[PDB]
């Protein structure tokens, strides 16, 4: 039937309503108000053109078709080879003569035809097939199908109209058709009642993700092993259950280890790192933070609603240990923007000047696709990397930066750039602080009141050891950044309880400095 | 550019066939008979 | 690789009987048309 | 007439549980069961690790283990020859008994087993291979054909080990020919205990080891 | 009808006394102790060193050592052939006989 899942098969639906349409309509058409002799069927493997070769051939009302399987016709003799090829056609040249025109449907299958269709030999079977299908006589009662996984290996001279006519692509089906091949596999689990109650098919439909119906079949199958050895005791001599055999339920635990352990998609899969530039999160220890998040909405704003100043830049100041990068990544990801990313030296290890202004380059050429975007670039010493000794640095990088951070992108389209570095003065020897629009700096902490705040949001001194810290630290200026803070609380956290306050205190005295 | 390269191995092909034998058996088995008559014509 | 040494060994050998039954028909027809010669 | 023991493996235990859940449960319940459930059967494993691990032992003792027909055994590349099209019989000749028992018993016939060893010797990837002759592209369409073609035989089982997994076509590599790839590794402390004290089984059986051992 | 100061070779004592250990021992002692203790033979040997040490001389004196069947020699590639799948026959050419035997007479 034509509703083209009554045969077990989901996903091709449209596929196969157009082998209806541009196929069979002509001999279903009435004759006396009225051909094609040619498919091919390519695609990945596993996806089902057996399936459809054999229910095409099921389907129509004619003879038995005949298959080849393989190369079955290459013989060390001279000609026989010839005299196979030939000895398939007979039966229709027969029929084509007696009959004429009311002249049975005649089906072909070419299983594997890539590896006989691409010396002697082989040029000469690929001819005389030439000749058969498409000669001086001229047959309207014969239909070929050929079946291939890789497209690119067939002859072209094969491929050309009166031949082969129909070309059919299977690709990996979607949600829906994995739907129809879990349904279609699980009906039968489901008319004994042999499933399980606690099994959603549409949870593991969103889960199973670039699963063609091998991939799925395989699934179910796995998890009718587990069920299967669930009644099984291995060692002495093989022993099942018999017992139990009966109930033998499939748990969803059985789908999910199945799909955990012995199942794999096989794709390639997408890292991300987003979200590792905020490990700590961020906490209001003073004022500052929230002035630095206002300008950065401010610019947000001026970027998005300007309309003569479609490029925007902004460089971010600051002392070591300063967390810079991470106020950086907050006001990107609150831009809500379609298009973010994050440029790091990190990536590019080891490479020479050439491959990081490419690797630029490439970043810079993506966000300008889109219609606005935003860039955060950080330690842009370590990017043009840099030593006080000569100095040294590189100069073709510089360049780079120098042209990129002014060429405004294809017309009507919107552009942010935030920069991030903690030496001021050499950036601005290089004549490069003139290039940015606008800078903000980011402080440490100065006062004891902000310390004794950071300390009690972390929450790890307790009001007795505050008290001897207060008394300590009230009287006297600090200067310290927040990783150096949390990097200086770990190390003192290892002693005995007796001790730690004096430790932490002494490191404090060799951290203690002024700006 | 590349330099010289060897070649790959050769694969021959038989010609005569057993049952091509049996047809030229077949052939051959007639001869003798159109002999024999011709020999009986001639004495 | 004796299993198919042997079959080499038999399509060479079916070469040679081929030869030797194309020569004994060749020197049939030569008698043929001696004999049909002779009648006359 | 077995037992887990008498085969004698030692740092491979939950390798093997793995290979009979997920090859050998379909086989042993009653039929009933299974036809009301309406699965197939697996064709097909493939082993691979460093050398010298076990693969080879895994295998003969996986084939001494079944009652059926006794494996054939395919010694490295012993297919290839020179007369044009002559792989391809090789080849079919392997697979023909196997197809002449399932159409003549149907559905109810004893199991056959096929070992190929060194496979990566024949099967590269299609595409990448000296451009020179066919041979070799043809004898993997036949193998692929007849292994999974448009008629289907389904009481035959295929074992196939090598060292370099990486080399062989993907084609092959997908469920319903070649499924369940494992990989065999160097043991552990437990696996070593294990494997000293099964060679050393006899010798304590004749008292001809010095108890400072 | 063997001995040592035959086979005239000289600053190799250590060397031929391993081999011999490690390699003809176990074949030379009454089998049935060997059965009991249940172990299988070694099947390799390999030589290496620079130029002019007396590698070919051990390797022929070794074949003069034992009551065998006349040794097999391969000189250099001997068997690389032009046709396809010749390579491999002259390879398993070499273990027929070896095979056929093991295969009748067993032990
Ligand atoms: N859409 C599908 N619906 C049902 N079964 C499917 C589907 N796709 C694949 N299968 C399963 O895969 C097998 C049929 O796939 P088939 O052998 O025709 O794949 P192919 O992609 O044409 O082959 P190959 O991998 O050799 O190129 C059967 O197990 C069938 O159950
Ligand atoms: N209010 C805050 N501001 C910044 N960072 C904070 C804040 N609260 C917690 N953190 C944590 O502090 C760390 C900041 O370190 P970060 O890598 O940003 O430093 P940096 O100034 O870029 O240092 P450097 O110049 O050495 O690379 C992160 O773990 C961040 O989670
Ligand atoms: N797990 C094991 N338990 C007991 N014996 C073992 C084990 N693994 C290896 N052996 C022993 O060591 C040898 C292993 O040789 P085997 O041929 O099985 O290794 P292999 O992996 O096939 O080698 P290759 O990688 O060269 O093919 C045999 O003598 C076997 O008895
Ligand atoms: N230990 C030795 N005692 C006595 N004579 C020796 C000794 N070593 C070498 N010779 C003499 O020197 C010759 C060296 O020949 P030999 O076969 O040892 O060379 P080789 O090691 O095979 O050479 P290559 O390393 O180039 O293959 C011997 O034939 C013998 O005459």
């Amino acid at each position: 039937d034509w509703n083209f899942e009554k045969m077990g098969i989901g996903g091709l639906d449209k596929e196969f309503s157009d082998i209806f349409r541009r196929a069979f309509a002509s001999r279903v058409f009435p004759p006396e108000i009225v051909h094609v002799k040619g498919i091919l069927l390519y695609g990945p493997p596993g996806c089902g053109k057996t399936l459809l070769a054999r229910q095409i051939g099921k389907m129509l009302n004619a003879r038995e078709p005949k298959v080849v399987n393989g190369p079955e016709i290459l013989n060390k003799y001279v000609g026989e080879s010839e005299a196979n090829i030939r000895k398939l056609f007979a039966d229709a040249e027969e029929e084509q003569r007696r009959l004429g025109a009311n002249s049975g449907l005649h089906i072909i299958i070419f299983d594997e035809i890539d590896a006989i269709c691409k010396t002697g030999v082989h040029d000469t079977v690929v001819n005389q097939l030439l000749s058969k299908i498409d000669g001086v006589e001229q047959l309207n009662n014969i239909l070929v199908i050929g079946m291939t996984n890789r497209p690119d290996l067939i002859d072209e001279a094969l491929l050309r109209p009166g031949r082969l006519e129909v070309k059919m692509e299977i690709g990996l089906p979607d949600e829906k058709g994995r739907l129809q091949i879990l349904h279609i596999h699980t009906a039968r689990m489901r008319g004994h009642q042999l499933l399980s109650a606690d099994v959603d098919i549409k949870e593991l439909a969103v889960e199973t993700k670039n699963f063609s119906g091998a991939e799925l079949e395989g699934l179910v199958r796995a998890a009718q092993s587990t069920a299967m050895n669930r009644h099984i005791k291995a060692s002495t001599k093989v022993e099942v259950d018999m017992e139990k055999a009966e109930s033998l339920q499939v748990t969803r635990g059985d789908f999910l280890a199945s799909l955990e352990n012995d199942i794999k998609p096989a794709f390639g899969t997408n890292q991300e790192d987003y979200a590792s530039y905020i490990m700590n999160g961020i906490i209001k220890w003073g004022d500052p933070v929230t002035r630095v998040l206002d300008d950065g909405e401010l610019l947000v704003q001026q970027t998005k609603n300007s309309d003569r100043t479609p490029l925007v830049s902004v460089l971010l100041e600051g002392p070591p240990h300063s967390g810079k990068t991470a106020l950086a990544a907050k006001i990107a990801e609150e831009s809500n923007f379609p298009f973010i990313k994050i440029c790091s030296p990190d990536k590019m290890i080891g490479f020479s000047e050439t491959a990081k202004c490419q690797a630029m380059k490439k970043i810079f050429d993506d966000a300008y696709k889109s219609q606005l975007s935003c860039v955060v670039v950080d330690d842009i010493e370590r990017l043009l990397d840099y030593v006080p000794i000569g100095p040294r640095f590189s100069n073709l990088v510089l360049q780079a930066l120098l042209v990129l951070l002014k060429k405004a992108p294809p017309q009507g389209r919107k552009l942010l750039i935030i920069g991030t570095t903690s030496r001021k003065d050499v950036l601005q020897e290089m004549e490069m602080l003139n290039a940015f629009s606008t800078t903000i700096h980011v402080p440490n902490i100065a006062t004891g009141e902000q310390l004794l705040e950071a300390l009690e949001l972390l929450g790890n001194f307790k009001d007795k050891e505050r008290t001897t810290i207060a008394q300590q630290v009230k009287g006297k200026k600090v200067w310290i950044g927040i990783k150096k803070l949390l990097m200086l609380i770990e190390m003192s956290l290892q002693m005995d309880p007796e001790y730690r306050v004096r430790k932490f205190l002494a490191l404090l005295r060799e951290e203690g400095a002024s700006p | 550019g590349n330099p010289a390269i060897f070649a790959s191995g050769i694969i021959m092909d038989s010609s005569i066939s057993k049952q091509a034998l049996s047809e030229i058996e077949t052939r051959h088995s007639e001869i003798i008979k159109l002999e024999n008559s011709i020999r009986e014509l001639h004495d | 690789m004796a299993e198919d040494a042997d079959m080499r060994n038999e399509l060479e050998e079916m070469q040679r009987r081929a030869d030797q039954l194309a020569d004994e028909s060749l020197e049939s027809t030569r008698r043929m048309l001696q004999l049909v010669e002779e009648s006359k | 007439d077995w037992n887990f023991e008498k085969m004698g493996i030692g740092g491979l235990d939950k390798e093997f549980s793995d290979i009979f859940r997920r090859a050998f449960a379909s086989r042993v319940f009653p039929p009933e069961i299974v036809e009301q459930m309406g699965c197939k059967h697996v064709k097909g494993i493939l082993l691979y690790g460093p050398p010298g691990c076990g693969k080879t032992l895994l295998a003969r003792q996986i084939g001494k283990m079944l009652n059926a027909r006794e494996p054939k055994v395919v010694n490295g590349p012993e297919i290839l020859n020179k007369y044009v099209g002559e792989s391809e019989a090789n080849i079919r000749k392997l697979f023909a008994d196997a197809e002449e028992e399932q159409r003549r018993l149907g559905a109810n016939s004893g199991l056959h087993i096929i070992i190929f060893d060194e496979i990566d010797a024949i099967c590269k990837q299609r595409g990448s291979m000296a451009g020179s002759t066919g041979v070799h592209d043809t004898v993997v369409n036949q193998l692929l054909s007849k292994i999974d073609g448009v008629e289907q035989l389904n009481n035959i089982l295929v074992i196939g080990m090598t060292n370099r997994p990486d080399l062989i076509d993907e084609a092959l590599l997908r469920p319903g020919r070649l499924e369940v790839k494992m990989e065999i590794g160097l043991p552990d402390e437990k696996g070593r205990l294990q494997i000293l004290h099964i060679h050393t089984a006899r010798m304590r059986g004749h008292q001809l080891l010095s108890a400072d051992v």
